[PDB]
């Protein structure tokens, strides 16, 4: 993909591929609340990194128009305000307030850098994507069981991670404090680059942590012991040794000198820890420190946060921010995600059904199913 | 002793109207309908909390009195503009205000001041020079409109004093066109001799009532006088309420044979009642079930409707109060009565006399005269009279007892739509 | 401290009795004020002439109400001290402007607070329960909380009922909680 | 219910939501105001001197409440006239003090603190039956999980509540609350969440009740400070309310 080719393709996509009808269905939420779509904030990033916010639109036609006119490189969705953002200058000071917004989570592979060995920075590979695969299951289950949020849209971020939009009416009316509470409840791996032991579970395992460890276990052997090989050599297993009390460290080292496979080393570590009881949760702390999602509480706490819009185009990879089907999560491949260049090649190879002829169709289908569920909830209620 | 041996019993001391026989008879309140005059303002029928007057409230009440009367007079006289009283005036200007005395004594022609209202004068006063006024009659608290000049800015010189404008009489409905003439016997306290507490004059009056069978009996206080020598020196062996209850029982039970509607008006001299004007009605007596429809405990002042005839009545000695303060250029009682009627208040004197306690909010709410009454009962220590003032029959029946000697009462006949001769005949008679 | 005390002339001896408290005396010698005359040679008990006490109380209440409604105003300036019954409509921010000097405010000679305090004092000098709780000591309270004083207690309650009735009709003794809390 | 009583005062504890509408005397006004000021000052002094859970605190507070004749204990007899009177006292006095303690933020905070303390104490003296009655009369609608559902989530509940023993847990009943109200509990993960509801044990319930109370009370004080000009014109009540905080008791 040639990023110099981005300015050539962006218009066509925004003209014949961007799913505006479903997009308006989403952000309009069945028209129940008046001025809901009209008070939504958008922000655009144009060529040469020119940023504009407090953009609002009257209806789908105005949005389609101004978007096709601007051809933005980035589209971010923001809060629904007390008035129309376009007229925020006209609103008396203090009377312009963000009132409702989806509850959103951003999981970014870059935040896992201190604990992955295959890639670094913005590089991803099939060996590390399983971490995202774990996160979506660990988090989404909580959101479906502990909090009872029923309408959850998971979206690929385009490069390094995934976003989650929780769109239940209750989740859209949550205050800042309630959002911060939700984020802290879901958050376990606490600390920066200056801390080595980032998980310190108490004697009692809270049911949520038990279910997160249960989800982790299913994948741990493949991710950590086979793929990541977190015990390949001394430079790496020294870390895991650094994560357990010194008392057994020596006892482990000799054992790790006689083990040929990291699965064997994990068995040995588990046996040694079991023999050594307050430390019976130490293996769980290691698993969490290598597998549990990291959440930027600043992303989810603030109501006025602008997050990458679904079906955006990644300025560098060119991939489309496509929704991820929860059931088919295990089959999701971030490298097969349609790029803008591929879908423009597909478009120029054959009115409201043009996208069905591209590789974008199944993802718009997943989005349509999610919107159908939202409509059913709006009606039934 | 002196009262019991009197020789002028039944003498007619004053007469007015159509001559009637030596004996008067009534309908015993058969075809009689007595109520309170239904005007825009609600009547005073229950006690109101008093003893708490803010000077600001008094100011507002007085100012609105002046303003309202001046507005009515301005509409009537087609006056263009009122001018501030205090400002100098080299040419003739029309000024609205109220009269007063520059000192605490009694008003005289050299002590007259005019105080304006808040709307046109910011409440400012000005001395008045009555040298250029040929004819006038002024009392304190009188709302007046005058044409005059103020050349020095310090002394107003009136040249014209606008006359008063009485309210229109009542236009009775035809509902009472077929009702007969009604007989009213009115008496005012004190009801007992100065040296007795037995109510002998009241017994004589009750006998007269049962004999003549009037349609209405209007009894004005005091019923237990505060100035009674026995009351002041604390020689009474029973509580004031008990004496008053005995008196009211005597009145009500003794009038049972006559079947006469009794209208009881309190007086500021009633030692047992709340000392405040306008006085609320008596509320310490519950008439038996057979007298509930006959007894009317009304307020002071009262405007009563009797088969369409409007009777104004007040226990307060208005004539004595205003005679001590009215100044005239050259009948004095007729002038005072016309002043009362034209000011459209049952107590237009300000400041009041020393013997009356005035709650000014209640005064504002319950002293406006709704219309000009057909009959106006004004008992006074002055001599009894029956006068015709601007078509209103003003009756002073005196007081039933004058010290140690018996007094007088009045009897009159009222019919709605007669001939304006709503008062067929009236007589001040001796007890 | 600025309220007039209750003066009652004994019907028998004619000596003035000043009442300023429910109880007179100290210790076991303490008895209600209206039990014995102030003159040692006089054996008359004012509690016998309670009708007269009631009448005098009503007359005094009338006197104080008349004093209040007289509406006497005095200039606050020492060098003016103008005394008038007439309230002028010309007001400054502080109240009526004295028309003698035109530079000082007219103050009521007998304000509403004075009358309210006088009525409250007349209630106080007949408040048996309040005197027992606050004014009276412990041994004195014990001596007064027995029989031999029940009749005096009943008469004092009746006499306090009069002042309570009068105060119930005063706009300065009722608080309308509806107007405060809305 | 002798002469002029009613169902206006069902329970001892109340949130003080509805202002009084009666016409009281100035003497009653002053007596109630001063008495509740004494009660609140006693609460503050005992809170400073002793630990609020201490038995000395409870004994001294009960003594003060008895001395000033305020409602502090329930009575499973009926609404006796005397009891009614006491409750009326409490209800009027509270609002009077509101008028006294809304002029300045400092004052407001002080008032709120004392009131909360008193309320907590009174709740601590409520029998379970009475407690439920209260929770119903104010539409708090705390149940309360069934026994069957409790057995259904037995292990989750056991691992949720810190320091809860198996049998002791069997002896306890939880409540279902929307998670938006248990922020302080959920945030450190000390209460189980299932389908948007937290399962909160009982000692703790007073906390939630108090939270609600505090919210309401703060709002009320704001409104009172907004309605101050109407009261300053009443000279009779100005010396008291403007200076109650500095009144010798
Ligand atoms: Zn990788
Ligand atoms: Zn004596
Ligand atoms: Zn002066």
């Amino acid at each position: 993909y040639d990023p110099a080719s981005l300015p050539d393709v962006l218009p066509l996509y925004y003209r014949r591929l961007f799913p505006f009808y479903q997009y308006f269905r989403w952000l309009n939420y069945g028209g129940v609340v008046k001025n809901y779509f009209q008070h939504r904030e958008f922000s655009f990033t144009l060529k040469d990194d020119v940023y504009v916010r407090y953009q609002s639109f009257n209806n789908q036609s105005e949005l389609e128009k101004e978007m096709q006119k601007m051809c933005p490189y980035k589209i971010d969705i923001g809060a629904v305000y007390s008035h129309r953002p376009s007229l925020h200058n006209t609103v008396k000071s203090g009377t312009f307030q963000a009132q409702e917004k989806e509850l959103v989570f951003d999981i970014d592979m870059t935040d896992y850098d201190d604990v992955r060995r295959c890639c670094s920075s913005a590089d991803i590979c099939p060996k590390c994507w399983t971490l995202m695969t774990i996160a979506v299951r660990i988090l989404d289950r909580a959101l479906a069981e502990d909090f009872g949020f029923k309408h959850r849209l998971w979206v690929y971020s385009g490069r390094r991670g995934v976003h989650c939009w929780v769109c239940d009416d209750s989740a859209r009316k949550l205050s800042q404090a309630e959002r911060s509470a939700v984020a802290e409840y879901l958050s376990v791996v606490k600390g920066g680059e200056e801390t080595i032991k980032k998980v310190q579970l108490p004697e009692t395992i809270h049911p949520f942590i038990g279910k997160s460890l249960k989800m982790v276990e299913r994948y741990f052997e493949k991710y950590a012991l086979v793929d990541q090989d977190i015990l390949e050599n001394k430079q790496c297993w020294d870390k895991v040794i650094a994560l357990v009390p010194e008392v057994a460290r020596e006892s482990l080292l000799r054992e790790f000198s006689k083990a040929r496979s990291s699965v064997e080393r994990w068995d040995k570590l588990s046996s040694c820890l079991e023999a050594t009881r307050r430390y019976s949760n130490i293996p769980k702390e290691i698993m969490l420190q290598f597998c549990y999602p990291r959440l930027d509480v600043n992303v989810s706490k603030g109501l006025n946060h602008l997050l990458k819009s679904p079906f955006s185009v990644h300025p560098k990879t060119g991939r489309i921010s496509v929704p991820i089907d929860c059931k088919k999560l295990d089959q999701f491949d971030p490298f097969s995600v349609p790029t803008i260049s591929l879908i423009c090649s597909e478009l120029d190879n054959v009115r409201t059904r043009d996208y069905k002829r591209t590789s974008l169709a199944p993802y718009i289908k997943v989005f349509e199913q999610f919107l159908d569920k939202l409509d059913q909830s709006r009606k039934g209620e | 002793q002196k009262y019991g041996s009197r020789t002028n019993r039944g003498e007619v001391v004053t007469t007015y109207g159509e001559l009637q026989g030596t004996t008067w008879n009534g309908g015993s309140g058969s075809n009689t309908n007595v109520e309170l005059f239904t005007s825009l303002d609600e009547p005073l029928t229950k006690m109101y909390k008093f003893m708490f007057q803010k000077l600001m409230d008094i100011r507002e009440v007085v100012s609105i009195k002046i303003e309202e009367l001046g507005a009515s007079l301005k509409d009537h006289f087609q006056i263009d503009e009122f001018t501030s009283v205090s400002l100098p005036a080299q040419e003739t200007v029309t000024v609205l205000g109220q009269i007063g005395c520059d000192s605490n004594g009694k008003l005289n022609s050299k002590s007259v001041i005019l105080e304006g209202d808040r709307e046109h004068s910011a409440g400012m006063q000005v001395p008045v020079d009555l040298s250029e006024l040929k004819d006038y009659s002024l009392f304190p608290g009188q709302v007046v409109i005058m044409e005059g000049t103020n050349s020095t800015g310090r002394r107003f010189v009136p040249t014209k004093l606008y006359e008063g404008v009485p309210l229109p009489f009542h236009q009775p409905s035809k509902e009472f066109e077929e009702c007969p003439q009604q007989m009213v016997i009115t008496a005012c306290g004190p009801f007992t001799t100065s040296d007795t507490i037995t109510y002998d004059a009241l017994k004589d009056l009750i006998d007269i009532v049962n004999r003549d069978r009037p349609d209405i009996c209007i009894l004005l206080g005091p019923f237990l006088d505060a100035k009674h020598e026995q009351i002041e020196n604390l020689q009474l062996t029973v509580t004031f309420e008990d004496v008053f209850k005995r008196c009211l029982k005597m009145i009500i039970e003794g009038t049972r044979p006559s079947g006469c509607h009794l209208v009881i008006v309190p007086s500021l001299r009633d030692v047992h009642h709340d000392p405040v004007y306008p006085q609320p009605p008596f509320s310490c007596f519950e008439p038996a079930k057979e007298d509930k429809e006959r007894v009317h405990f009304v307020a002071d002042p009262c405007t009563l409707s009797v088969n369409g005839v409007v009777i104004g009545m007040t226990s307060t000695d208005l004539l004595f109060h205003m005679g001590a303060e009215e100044i005239s250029s050259s009948d004095r009682f007729s002038r005072i009565l016309r002043h009362i009627l034209t000011q459209r208040s049952y107590y237009p004197l300000y400041p009041p006399n020393e013997e009356i306690n005035i709650d000014y909010e209640a005064l504002y709410s319950y002293t406006p005269m709704p219309v000009t009454p057909d009959v106006f009962i004004v008992p006074s220590e002055l001599r009894y009279f029956i006068k015709d003032v601007t078509g209103c029959i003003c009756i002073n029946p005196g007081r039933l007892t004058k010290g140690l000697v018996g007094g007088t009462y009045a009897r009159f006949l009222v019919k709605s739509g007669a001939m304006r001769s709503t008062c067929i005949s009236a007589q001040v008679v001796r007890v | 401290r600025d309220c007039e005390r209750f003066k009652f002339f004994c019907p028998k001896c004619g000596t003035e009795n000043i009442y300023d408290n429910v109880f007179d005396g100290s210790g076991l010698q303490i008895e209600p004020g209206l039990k014995r005359c102030s003159k040692p040679e006089c054996d008359a008990s004012p509690l016998d002439y309670v009708i007269q006490v009631h009448n005098k109380l009503l007359l005094d209440i009338r006197r104080y109400i008349k004093k209040y409604y007289s509406g006497w105003l005095v200039c606050e300036e020492k060098t003016c001290q103008n005394r008038t019954r007439r309230l002028p409509l010309s007001f400054s921010r502080n109240g009526p402007i004295c028309q003698a000097c035109s530079k000082a405010t007219l103050r009521s000679e007998y304000p509403e607070k004075a009358l309210y305090t006088q009525l409250c004092f007349y209630r106080f000098i007949f408040d048996w329960d309040y005197a027992l709780e606050k004014v009276v000591s412990e041994q004195e309270r014990g001596h007064l909380k027995k029989k031999l004083f029940q009749e005096s207690e009943n008469q004092y309650k009746k006499l306090k009922s009069t002042v309570d009735q009068v105060l119930s009709r005063s706009g300065y003794s009722e608080v309308n909680l509806s107007k405060l809390f809305q | 219910t002798g002469d002029r009583k009613g169902d206006l005062y069902p329970s001892s504890l109340q949130f003080y939501q509805h202002p009084p509408t009666e016409n009281i005397s100035l003497i009653e006004f002053e007596t109630f105001a001063i008495e509740r000021l004494k009660l609140l000052k006693a609460v503050e002094n005992l809170g400073v001197s002793y630990v609020k859970n201490s038995e000395e605190y409870s004994k001294k507070l009960e003594l003060e409440l008895r001395k000033l004749k305020f409602p502090y204990r329930p009575l499973h007899e009926e609404i006796s006239d005397d009891v009614y009177d006491l409750r009326r006292k409490d209800h009027i006095s509270h609002f009077i003090l509101r008028l006294a303690y809304c002029q300045s933020e400092d004052l407001r905070r002080w008032f709120i603190q004392q009131e909360m303390d008193l309320f907590k104490f009174r709740f601590g003296l409520l029998t379970k039956e009475s407690v439920q009655e209260f929770l119903k009369l104010n539409d708090l609608q705390y149940v309360a999980i069934s026994e069957d559902e409790k057995n259904m989530h037995k292990e989750d509940l056991m691992n949720s509540s810190f320091g809860l023993s198996l049998t002791k847990m069997e002896d306890t009943e939880f409540y279902k609350v929307p998670f938006q109200a248990a922020l302080d509990l959920v945030r450190p993960r000390k209460v189980f969440l299932w389908r948007g509801f937290a399962f909160i044990p009982h000692k703790d319930i007073v906390s939630i009740v108090l939270n609600d109370f505090r919210a309401k009370l703060s709002k009320a004080l704001a409104l009172s400070a907004r309605s101050l000009p109407v009261v300053q014109s009443d000279e009779r009540l100005q010396p008291l309310l403007n200076h109650l905080s500095h009144s010798y008791i």
